[PDB]
RNA sequence: GCUUGAGUCUCGUAGAGGGGGGUAGAAUUCCAGGUGUAGCGGUGAAAUGCGUAGAGAUCUGGAGGAAUACCGGUGGCGAAGGCGGCCCCCUGGACGAAGACUGACGCUCAGGUGCGAAAGCGUGGGGAGCAAACAGGAUUAGAUACCCUGGUAGUCCACGCCGUAAACGAUGUCGACUUGGAGGUUGUGCCCUUGAGGCGUGGCUUCCGGAGCUAACGCGUUAAGUCGACCGCCUGGGGAGUA
């Protein structure tokens, strides 16, 4: 959320597979989900999240 | 878009003290300025269309604003544009 | 000033904007009226109103929903007034001869429930032509004696009767009406602001309506 | 002067570098007058998934304040030094101590 | 996708499939490209979802 | 634009009149009040009220008689575009006599009755009735 | 002269706004190899095609181009065209809170200039998938098609052309005025922040609906309502956007 370091707060946003959760789920806000989907594609680049659930 | 330091200066060095923002002349010379960095901007790139229109906008303003100087004051418009350096 | 124990304002969003200059609303995302001017509208409702009931007061108490009906089934009812209580067929005002064949049937029927035949054809034709009457009964019950014009029709909620108000727009007939926040007005010549659908604003405007035309020339 | 977060990560075989590589950097940053506020040498992390062969490799994390050209003159650095298997710099919007 | 399933059962249990991929994604990507044409196919898809 | 004002300021009537409003206001002009003053002394407004001093504020009273409002029609007749200029004997008058025309002269903004006694004429701001 | 129109200045906010450089994982195709063995592929059914020089399937490594799942949404930006992975660099616009400066410096704009999807053209380059042309197999009375197997240009990059689209809201721009309701999005002021909020106050947007307007459909404070300033354009169908 505020930010992807945080991996801890965010496993808690991606399904099994590491997908994104849609906002009408996670119930979250707009703005937000921005900053969040941001921060966990953030995090899959610095290998501290998975694409995939196939690893 | 301009430094805030640099922005000031030029207020500070067209206009009555720095607050006369918008003192025509201060005008003419922040846009000048600006305008005038850009041109390297846009010498790279050249491609940047959409940025460009902005440019644009910025001498078509700048343009409006000369006019009415020389319309009212045409001595604060000849020292003007002789001090920023153009319309030759 | 008030009598209204409580009836204060009702109803919440559906507001219709026309009905501002009678709303001084606001208490819990719904809008009490103007307390003290549905007031002086008591002044000029049962004024007029008693003023043609002298004259002589033929009504009409328009009024239904299966949860206030029957409570225009009394003073309302009984005393120099008539009422309808259920759906307002269509154009029974507006055809008032056509429907008053309607009639004809409804007495030539039980004039002749404990009158004429009845406990003679089968015992099918009873109750099975009672449901005949039950249903014309209602709705057609305040029609029965007409004898002297519907004259200005005391009606309950403004737009929930749509029909026979606009009916009487058409008519010359000077609909007295009690119009909630949401009902639009305007159709009503006396407008009466206030909540519309609660056991109370009913009963007492409505019971006092009979309370002045029941009496005004002795 | 602006600042990043910057976060390269280097290879395990290559770890004993990781000191004098921060050593360098700084060394480099704090020349320009530009300062550093924060630094953590997370070490030898696990992968989530296996990047260039080999799981888990060692993490550095900065957080610097200096101009936009020794910022420049970094992720060059970076490429040279085929011993950081990733690198990454970032936003700004003043600077930061803590976390992780 | 995946259901390392334990100890004593043999039913399928996968009731996961339906949950993402198979045919979501896939009876998706499979044909035609589509293009400016899903704007109009989810643009629809909210025309729906009014009322 | 604000390019024309009193048209502006006919309509500000013209709308809030049919919106059933009681008062209504705008920027004022020494010519806005003149021609404000005739729909008073004509009695099409209520009554007039300038309250300002550095950015004036010419407000006015509307009438509503039975359940009409008093202005059945406010049109410009003149404009910026098109500048009417009628001579006297040509000054034209509303609903054959009843409403009014409100035309400006080399003395004063008055109605066409009074313009024609006055024996002159002028630019014929628009027409009331 | 004036300060309200219009600009300038300060701090900030959101953003697939533009241009440039990096870079990431998922896949497809191809190359190499391990294992494995008689089919694979495809359709409505088939056949062309592919496989015992071992295909398909399965695992492993590698090369290459192209596009960026999930986020994602009557979501967001742009003058229109249009713009979706991540990061840095350069840069345009918009909006908001304050207050300060300029002092009508404005609106519109024939001519003019710029921009302007996709296709197409010029030179080099690049080429995985898709695919005009073209070949082959089918269907069919016929099949120069729709379906199948292949597949060239093109689709990709750089520089330069072309200047058109149902380039559409089929609604020119600017400004003023005129009842409502439920959202979405994005700033910002105030309240025991003591509720994840509570009451306001701008920008943008979706649905619905009042007067009114309309041939009707419908539009409806983002007008197709009430008005003004300017510009483009229409005058029966065909002929013709042709000579
Ligand atoms: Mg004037
Ligand atoms: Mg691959
Ligand atoms: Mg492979
Ligand atoms: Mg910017
Ligand atoms: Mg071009
Ligand atoms: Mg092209
Ligand atoms: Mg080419
Ligand atoms: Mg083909
Ligand atoms: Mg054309
Ligand atoms: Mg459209
Ligand atoms: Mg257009
Ligand atoms: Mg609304
Ligand atoms: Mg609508
Ligand atoms: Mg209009
Ligand atoms: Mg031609």
């Amino acid at each position: 959320e505020i930010d992807y370091k945080d991996i801890a707060t965010l496993k808690n946003y991606i399904t099994e597979s590491g997908k994104i959760v849609p906002s009408r789920i996670t119930g979250t806000r707009a703005k937000y989900q921005r900053q969040l989907a941001r921060a966990i594609k953030r995090a899959r680049y610095l290998s501290l999240l998975p694409y995939t659930d196939r690893h | 878009s301009l430094s805030t330091e640099a922005t000031a200066k030029i207020v500070s060095e067209f206009g009555r003290d720095a607050n006369d923002t918008g003192s025509t002349e201060v005008q003419v010379a922040l846009l000048t300025a600006q305008i005038n960095h850009l041109q390297g901007h846009f010498a790279e790139h050249k491609k940047d269309h959409h940025s460009r229109r902005g440019l644009l906008r910025m001498v078509s303003q700048r343009r409006k604003l000369l006019d009415y100087l020389k319309r009212k004051d045409v001595a604060r418009y000849t020292q003007l544009i002789e001090r920023l350096g153009l319309r030759r | 000033m008030l009598k209204a124990g409580v009836h204060f304002g009702h109803q919440t969003r559906y507001w219709n904007p026309k009905m501002k200059p009678f709303i001084f609303g606001a208490r819990n995302k719904v809008h009490i009226i103007n307390l003290e001017k549905t007031v002086p509208m008591f002044n000029e409702a049962l004024a007029e109103l008693n003023k043609i009931a002298s004259r002589k007061g033929k009504i009409l108490f328009v009024g239904t929903k299966r949860a206030a009906s029957e409570a225009v089934k009394d003073a309302a009812l009984s005393c120099d007034q008539f009422f309808v209580n259920h759906r307002w067929l269509g154009g029974m005002l507006t055809n008032w001869k056509t429907v008053r064949q309607s009639i004809k049937r409804l007495k030539d029927l039980e004039t002749q429930s404990q009158d004429g035949t009845f406990d003679k054809l089968t015992k099918k034709e009873a109750l099975m032509r009672t449901r005949e009457l039950e249903k014309l009964e209602n709705s057609l019950g305040g029609i029965k004696d007409m004898g002297g014009l519907p004259d200005a029709l005391f009606v309950i909620d403004a737009d929930h009767e749509h029909i026979a108000i606009k009916e009487a727009n058409n008519l010359g007939i000077p609909v007295f009406a009690i119009v909630d926040t949401n009902s639009d007005p305007d159709g009503v010549d006396f407008v009466i602001p206030g909540n519309d659908d609660a056991i109370r604003a009913v009963t007492l405007y409505l019971g006092a309506v009979a309370a002045t035309v029941r009496e005004g020339r002795s | 002067m602006r600042h990043y977060e910057i976060v390269f990560m280097v290879h395990p075989d290559q770890s004993e570098q990781v000191p004098g590589m921060i050593e360098r950097y700084t060394a480099a940053i704090t020349g320009a007058e530009g300062k550093i506020h924060r630094l953590e040498d997370w070490g030898r992390r696990q992968l989530a998934y296996p990047i260039n062969k080999l799981h888990k490799a060692h993490y550095v994390l900065m957080n610097v304040e200096a101009p936009q050209e020794v910022i420049d003159e970094l992720e060059t650095t970076f490429r040279f030094n085929d011993a950081v298997i990733r690198s990454m710099v970032m936003r700004t919007k003043h600077a930061v101590t803590e976390a992780s | 996708i995946k259901v390392r399933e334990n100890e004593p059962f043999d039913v399928a249990l996968r009731r996961f499939k339906r949950s993402c991929e198979k045919a979501g994604v896939l009876a998706e990507v499979r044909r035609r490209e589509f293009y400016e044409k899903p704007t109009t196919e989810r643009k629809r898809a909210k025309a729906s979802a009014v009322k | 634009s604000m390019q024309d004002p009193i048209a502006d300021m006919l309509t500000r009537i013209r709308n809030g009149q049919a919106a059933n409003k009681a008062a209504v206001t705008m920027p004022s002009s020494k010519l806005k009040v003149a021609i404000a003053n005739v729909l008073k002394e004509e009695g099409f407004i209520e009554d007039f009220k300038v309250e300002g001093d550095t950015k004036p504020e010419l407000e006015l009273t509307l009438k509503y008689f039975q359940g009409k409002a008093v202005v059945e029609s406010i049109q410009r007749v003149s404009r910026p575009g098109l500048r009417i200029y009628k001579r006297k004997d040509e000054l034209p008058k509303v609903m054959a006599g009843l409403g009014i025309a409100v035309v400006s002269t080399s003395k004063g903004v008055m109605t066409d009755r009074a313009a024609r006694q006055a024996g002159l004429g002028g630019e014929i701001i628009c027409y009331v009735a």
